């Protein structure tokens, strides 16, 4: 019995450690979303440079 | 020879007149604009100098935000 009460404690130490490492990386997320959002938005202002030329040369 | 001079000859009376052809055609002017009629439709129809500016905002903006955020 008495080691049974022993095994119960290692394994509740070990869990809250195990635990304490996955916060630590919890910033990878706020970067995804930085640069998700500020590729898109520079994806849409190179088109009007695109766009402007091809619309000037059709005319001559 | 003889028939180089003639025709050299007849090309400078062409040059002679003051402007377009010698014999203008009753249906040139009609083909000439038949032609241009196709050309613009194909093309499309274009202003002489017209340069539009009008730009849109961010399409399909997509946010973090949810209830779980």
């Amino acid at each position: 019995v008495k080691q049974a009460s022993i095994k119960q404690i290692q394994d509740a130490i070990d869990l809250e450690k195990s635990q304490q490492a996955l916060v630590q990386k919890r910033h990878y997320l706020f970067d995804v979303q930085r640069n998700n959002i500020a590729m898109a938005l520079e994806v849409t202002y190179r088109e009007r440079l695109h766009r402007v030329y091809k619309e000037i040369k059709n005319r001559l | 020879q003889k028939l180089f001079v003639d025709k050299i000859r007849e090309y400078r009376t062409k040059r002679q007149t003051s402007g377009g052809p010698v014999d203008a055609g009753p249906e040139y002017q009609q083909d000439l604009d038949r032609e241009l009629f196709k050309l613009k439709q194909m093309y499309g129809k274009a202003d002489m100098n017209t340069f539009p500016n009008f730009t849109f905002e961010d399409p399909k903006f997509e946010a973090v935000e949810k209830p779980q955020s």
